[PDB]
């Protein structure tokens, strides 16, 4: 998911624009929920994901807020002991505590009902079982027992009119999540909110730890601890699941990393190359980023320095002048399915090489594996979510920066090899892959752009939907599944704010009996694609003057 | 009127709700949503309780175990019945809204049954409380709040240590994990302030 709020002194016509892309996949119906709240203390209008009572995306017409995945680790896992002669027990602080446990059934359509066990620890539930050392671990969440609360704060900052007010509320959401503000003021906002443990010396939050009680958490954070900003120097707040703040530790996951390599990058750059940007010009870093290649930036350097020395002759020299005469951003030919350039389809070949050469071949197997992604592998249907700059990937970016990486390399990814030699013979394994398929002329090359589909199972594989109601889209867009910006203080409108957004396929997922699909079950698709967008409501005059259809309810509790 | 709730729905569809207290505001928010998205809401219930197989059959039986195995009703109920009767009303109303509907649903379901209902063989029932939070439960916290890989992280290390040996495979960890990275583009600037806390990284807990 990404994210950018510009703040006073970035803005122009305006005091403030905050610019959102959540990136959950795309599905059919829509995965967020367009409504607006009026009364009990509410005036907000914006979209969230299943409708939570709680508006992830929205304003109040004096703040404006958001939310991307933060990615923090507050996840622990407790290795538990146990005893075959106490079974159901576990060693804590000394005694054999009891687990809680609780039986379920699950009820199978035209199939047999089944019956189990869940157990759970002081640490959380229990993942499985290893008897032979007789050990289950337990997942140790630090928002455990704060699920309602983290609720509820989504809701209540709704209601903030402040930093202050708001902040007071991110204290109390317990998820890792980043969370954006932007007001009328033009002030703009980060907190990268959520519960994170307070580990015991030399915790090494990366691998288990014994649940036997020496290593218990000693409680959480305080709020202090969680990196924040308040109107930062830059102007600007720009965020796409990269590192909230200097020396932040992040999630525990070995497929994710915070490191040199970052698409955030692309976002940066393109907001500080204009002192000042309009509203419409925020929108558009959406359709920019969304057909950015990630991976560009990062190796055509090396790329480059490698091919510096080849006659013009030598095909693994023009691939590189390809590159390097590329822009990176991704255009679909007349016939809606190819690119116009070849240049991800030539990066994703020369960097599964490398990485297949490099990282994958120092990795013992079948780790090896973790290792081998560019990041550009789909499936006719396209990506199920963001495109990112794959793990490998940022570890290789690391090794051929040489020195110039923080990052001490304990084994040389090249083994004692030129860096030069291994890039030159992936890209030697890169020309004879691509002109075996595509011929010897670059210039005619039509390579196949990823596509996009709004799916009929939710993102859990369950249906939510018929299959027939999956929708297409040509070109696929490294976006958020839905986009929405809050403008403040417009300098060419009458309103203190201006906000838009686009729920795809549409508001309304509903079918009658005999099919007849509704109004709104289709009406934001194509607006989607064209990177389009409509209006948000706020003020009882605006909603009004769009009217549609109105309903009175009389109900007494 | 203190028993009124207005529903404009503007040229998108998009519902505002115009009420005066909690629980009436949530409660016209929950009769949109059931209007809009009865389905996916349904599914989406039954996606993060793990009762999908009830209509889909076997093939959703491991899902629905795994679904029931990450969480714990009886802490989630014990945290719903804690709230204050403001907090209560959100969720309450949410629900009662959603009922609203859905009883007019069954009641004349051959206009207003959404077609796939017909299509996968079930009907809507209806909702309380702990369904509504278990949305936002299961397809938040459960799914993007609750990532960790230590057991392999652990599995990792250790190949590396008998790839490299024990200092070396703990460097090359480092290496292909590290704890941080102070090259890592950040979202809050340098200068404005770092993270205090420092983590060991060599797995001091062994
Ligand atoms: O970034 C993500 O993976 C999805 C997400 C966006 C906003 C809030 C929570 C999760
Ligand atoms: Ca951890």
């Amino acid at each position: 998911s990404n994210m950018w709020v510009i703040g006073k002194s970035k803005a122009q016509d305006a005091k403030a624009i905050m610019v959102n892309g959540p990136q959950f996949g795309w599905y059919a119906p829509a995965y967020t929920y367009g409504i607006g709240l009026h009364g009990a203390g509410y005036d907000v209008t914006g979209n969230t994901p299943f409708a939570y009572p709680g508006l992830v995306f929205g304003h109040n017409g004096v703040i404006s807020w958001g939310s991307t995945a933060g990615f923090g680790d507050d996840v622990d896992i407790f290795a538990e002991r146990l005893s075959a002669e106490k079974p159901g027990y576990y060693l804590h602080n000394g005694k054999w505590v009891k687990m809680l446990s609780r039986e379920e059934t699950i009820t199978v359509k035209n199939g047999q009902a089944e019956t189990f066990t869940v157990w759970r620890t002081v640490h959380g539930n229990i993942l499985q079982t290893d008897q032979t050392t007789q050990t289950a671990y337990a997942k140790s969440r630090a928002w455990d027992g704060k699920e309602l609360a983290s609720l509820l704060a989504w809701t209540h900052q709704m209601k903030a009119k402040n930093w202050q007010e708001w902040t007071q509320q991110a204290a109390k959401q317990a998820l890792t999540i980043n969370w954006y503000y932007a007001d009328v003021n033009g002030n703009i906002g980060y907190v990268h909110t959520g519960a994170y443990p307070d580990r015991q010396s030399g915790h090494d939050p990366r691998l288990p730890v014994p649940g036997t009680g020496k290593w218990d958490w000693k409680g959480l954070l305080p709020f202090e601890m969680n990196p924040k900003v308040y109107n930062p120097q830059s102007g600007y707040i720009a965020n796409w699941a990269n590192s909230p703040q200097k020396d932040y530790p992040a999630s525990d996951l070995f497929a994710f990393l915070w490191g040199g390599a970052d698409r955030v990058t692309e976002i940066d750059r393109l907001l500080e190359q204009k002192p000042r940007l309009t509203a419409d010009q925020a929108w558009d870093v959406i359709r920019q980023t969304s057909r950015q290649d990630l991976n560009l930036r990062l190796f055509l350097p090396t790329l480059q320095a490698a091919t510096s020395g080849l006659t013009q002759s030598d095909p693994r020299r023009q691939l590189v002048e390809t590159l390097t005469r590329w822009d990176g951003i991704n255009l679909l030919n007349d016939d809606g399915k190819t690119w116009q350039q070849p240049g991800s389809a030539i990066l994703n070949v020369w960097l599964t090489s490398m990485l297949k050469r490099t990282v994958v071949a120092a990795v013992p197997m079948p780790f090896d594996k973790w290792y081998s992604a560019s990041g550009y592998e789909t499936t006719q249907d396209g990506p199920t979510g963001s495109l990112n700059i794959s793990v490998g990937a940022k570890i290789l970016y690391e090794a051929v920066q040489g020195d110039k990486s923080p990052i001490p390399q304990a084994v040389d990814l090249f083994a004692g090899k030129p860096q030069q030699e291994v890039v030159l013979a992936a890209l030697e394994d890169t020309w004879e892959t691509l002109s075996k398929r595509y011929g010897n002329n670059v210039s005619n090359w039509k390579t196949p752009a990823m596509a996009l589909t709004f799916r009929a199972n939710n993102f859990f594989g369950v249906p939510q939907a018929a299959a027939e109601e999956t929708r297409h889209q040509a070109e696929y867009q490294n976006r958020g599944t839905e986009n929405d910006m809050i403008v403040f203080s417009p300098t060419t409108s009458d309103r203190p704010v201006l906000a838009w957004d686009v729920v795809a396929p549409g508001q309304s997922g509903f079918i009658a009996p005999d099919g007849t699909v509704d109004k709104h079950y289709e009406d934001q698709l194509k607006m989607y694609e064209n990177f389009g967008r409509k209006s948000l409501w706020l003020t009882k005059q605006d909603v009004e003057a769009h009217k549609e259809s109105q309903e009175v309810l009389h109900v007494q509790r | 009127s203190s028993s009124e709730i207005k529903i404009v729905r503007d040229e998108y569809g998009m519902p505002h709700i115009y009420a005066n207290d909690t629980w009436h505001l949530f409660y016209g928010y929950g009769y949109v949503v059931a209007q809009d998205r009865l389905f996916q809401m349904e599914m989406a219930r039954r996606s993060t309780q793990g009762t999908v197989a009830e209509v889909l059959g076997k093939d959703f039986v491991k899902f629905d175990k795994d679904i029931r195995r990450n969480y714990w009703p009886d802490a989630i109920r014990a945290q719903i019945a804690a709230l204050s009767p403001e907090d209560m009303s959100i969720l309450q109303g949410y629900a009662d809204g959603m009922n609203a509907w859905i009883d007019k649903v069954n009641t004349n379901p051959e206009t207003l049954l959404p077609k796939q209902f017909n299509t996968f063989g079930f009907t809507p029932k209806r909702w309380e409380p702990f369904d509504v939070a278990m949305i936002f439960v299961g397809t938040m916290a459960n799914r993007f709040s609750d990532s960790t890989s230590e057991i392999d992280n652990l599995a990792l290390l250790t190949a590396l240590k008998d790839k490299y040996g024990v200092s070396q495979g703990m460097a090359v960890f480092n290496q292909l994990k590290w704890l941080v990275n102070p090259s890592a583009p950040t979202t809050i600037a340098v200068q404005e302030s770092n993270y205090p806390l420092k983590f060991n990284q060599q797995n001091s807990q062994t």
